[PDB]
């Protein structure tokens, strides 16, 4: 039905049934993810396979069939014969290195299960950094993908839960999309991050004046190097483009692209130009010594073109010595049959 | 209609939201057998995958009247203040406890079956051939309390979004729906003969002349030309571009999160909410509004136009709408 309710039913449903206890619950998932890590580094070790590898194969077994491995990845990695040969290693490991695969199967069946239960924790957060450009479901996402990298880097060693952790761990995530995803042009975080305090330094200034601040207030109160050649710009970047397709004069049925003209494009009086032009810059070419005409011909028509480097043995005393003599002979005939005079274009 | 699902609500069903299709087999029970085609909601899939699972509090300070592998009772108290449900074995941290419906196969001897594995009745678990399992289901493989208990879900293919419905889509030989129909239409009663013909139109012609049926399900979308989606300087410092470029990059980053997400790590509930709205991007750049309406930014709440609707408006009903050179 609507895409908020049923997600939300979804996973708050799922906090509710699996509220994390306070200390205990998070305390075990999360030494059971540490666990999981030197686990598959000491597998890494005695198997001279790779983490990535491991990671992999164990999350295979734990998370899913051939299904998840071959549409989301394509195909380097034959789900069935290479992850169950790689499952057969990790059998062979005797009682002593065994104990780490099955420790890092769960090493990640608890990773995935807290993510699962702080997806709230998400939700809650996200909900705060709505009207900024992006869909409440967009939002909420990448501040999933910010749990995420949480919960790679939470040391339970260090007393403090993850609640507090997962906050910085997510607005950030989320802030950072926001920055980079928002807009139709991109523009870097700096660019972000600097346009909106112009706007949070407006605001401000529209408190004293009750004049709309020229840019001249705005350089001030911004800082260091702030001018007005800086603000006015920065208030162009930030304004967003006009879409294409708008209701345009009476509503009615009037489209905004109808209007823009083209630019590359010859119109008719173009292509009859250079059809002259070529035409009879052609037959001066062939009339004229090939030596400098086609030098200086090619030298700045075929390709761009440097008057030593322009003739091929012959040095420039013949280089200058032809070119102007012969574009100057060229042009005073050109004078008597007046057909290039009316400056083409 | 050629699936023969719930044409309408059915789908929407799937679709766009979780409720999972049995597709291939699924033996486990729900009271009767394999839905070979109905589909079950998460919170009965649910019990059809771990197993069961219910876990309760303590008041601060009581002990549990059971020990920690002593079967749960069916129907008992496991501790003061609460009552478990039937199937279990009673687990405990320092507050509340926790039931389980898979039975608990103690072993002594090290126990080689590994976490995961699909297991029938006799496939071996731990202690040589001893300890074998005689249940269907998936393993965990506990070792705190040394045991390994064995969840009763076997191998059942829930799955929902296009990617249930493309499987199903492929399944099919047209050829046999045609010669079923060719009968169900000529011999009973009009009332499931006439929906027969309805439903035979569509696979006549898929086989008739034309091209097969599995492409109905996009996975590869097709990109409208650059210089017919326009990004234009206006005036000042204005840039002008086609709204189609505004969906195609919902498509671009949802479509990117998801493989990024699929990597990562996957915790499904995360990985449907995208999925889903991957689906309704998608439709977005094809034809916008026949669910839901996308709007760019405040400024105007004004349908991002699309392909769909860009055709349509050549020539749609409406005075000549935009018909006319």
């Amino acid at each position: 039905k609507i895409s908020t309710s049923d997600p939300v039913r979804q996973y708050l449903h799922e906090i509710g049934q699996v509220p994390l206890l306070t200390l205990e619950e998070e305390v075990e998932l999360a030494r059971k993810v540490e666990e999981g890590m030197e686990a598959i580094k000491k597998l890494s070790e005695i198997t001279g396979l790779d983490p990535d590898l491991i990671r992999e194969v164990v999350r295979a077994k734990i998370l899913g069939s051939a299904r998840v491995r071959h549409i989301p990845g394509l195909k380097e990695t034959l789900d069935p014969k290479t992850v169950e040969e790689i499952d057969q290693k990790l059998k062979s490991l005797p009682k002593e290195h065994k104990r780490y695969l099955h420790i890092a199967r769960e090493g990640e069946a608890a990773r995935q299960h807290l993510i699962e239960a702080n997806l709230r924790l998400v939700v809650s957060i996200a909900k705060k950094y709505t009207g900024r450009g992006l869909s409440f479901l967009d939002l909420i996402q990448e501040g999933n993908q910010g749990l995420i990298r949480a919960v790679e880097k939470f040391e339970y060693k260090r007393r403090f839960k993850f609640s507090t952790y997962a906050t910085w761990w997510i607005r950030q995530a989320i802030n950072r999309a926001i920055a980079d995803q928002a807009r139709t042009i991109r523009i870097p975080v700096h660019m972000v991050e600097t346009i909106n305090k112009l706007s949070r330094t407006a605001r401000q200034l529209q408190q004293e004046l009750g004049r709309e601040p020229t840019y001249e207030e705005i350089a001030e109160a911004m800082g260091p190097g702030w001018d007005a050649k800086r603000v006015e710009e920065t208030l162009k970047i930030a304004q967003e483009p006009v879409s294409l397709e708008t209701p345009i004069g009476d509503e009615k049925d009037s489209f905004y692209g109808d209007f823009i003209p083209d630019e590359h494009l010859p119109s008719p009086v173009d292509a009859a130009t250079q059809s002259l032009l070529s035409e009879e810059l052609e037959k001066a070419l062939s009339k004229l010594s090939e030596r400098e005409a086609m030098v200086l011909k090619l030298r700045k028509g075929l390709i761009d073109g440097e008057e030593v480097g322009a003739f091929f043995g012959v040095t420039r005393e013949r280089i200058r010595q032809i070119e102007n003599k012969a574009l100057r002979k060229l042009k005073y005939h050109e004078s008597r049959t007046r057909k290039l005079r009316d400056f083409l274009d | 209609t050629l699936l023969d699902l719930s044409a309408t609500e059915l789908e929407q069903v799937l679709y766009f939201s979780k409720y999972i299709v049995l597709d291939p087999k699924g033996a486990i029970l729900n009271g009767v057998p394999v839905e070979k085609r109905q589909l079950l909601t998460d919170e009965e899939y649910r019990e059809l995958r771990y197993g069961k699972q219910e876990t309760y509090p303590l008041p601060p300070g009581v002990d549990a009247l059971v020990k920690d592998g002593e079967e749960v009772v069916k129907g008992q108290e496991l501790a003061p203040g609460v009552v478990s449900r039937l199937d279990g074995v009673a687990l405990y941290r320092f507050a509340s406890i926790l039931v389980v419906k898979a039975r608990v196969y103690p072993f002594e001897d090290d126990v080689e079956v590994s976490t995961g594995d699909r297991v029938a009745p006799g496939d071996v678990l731990a202690d040589g051939g001893k300890v074998k399992s005689d249940v269907y289901g998936r393993v965990e493989v506990d070792l705190v309390r040394n045991v390994v208990r064995v969840v009763e879900s076997y191998d059942i293919d829930a799955r929902m979004g296009a990617e249930a419905i493309q499987q199903l889509l492929k399944e099919l030989d047209l050829e046999a729906l045609e010669k079923e129909l060719l009968e169900e239409m000529k011999h009973p009663s009009r009332a499931r003969r006439a929906k027969a013909r309805k439903r035979l139109e569509v696979v006549r012609a898929f086989l008739d002349s034309g091209n097969r049926p599995e492409w109905m399900i996009l996975e590869a979308v097709p990109v409208l030309p650059p210089d017919l989606r326009p990004m234009v300087q206006v005036d000042g410092g204005r840039f002008a571009t086609s709204d189609l470029n505004d969906l195609y990059r919902r498509l671009i980053n949802r479509n990117n999160r998801l493989k990024k997400l699929l990597a990562q790590g996957a915790p499904e509930i995360i990985i449907r909410n995208e999925k889903r709205m991957l689906q309704e991007a998608v439709d977005a750049l094809l034809d916008n509004g026949r669910r839901g309406a996308p709007v760019t930014n405040p400024g105007s709440d004004r349908p991002l136009r699309s392909l769909t609707d860009i055709l349509s408006g050549k020539q749609g009903r409406f005075r000549q709408n935009l018909l006319g050179k």
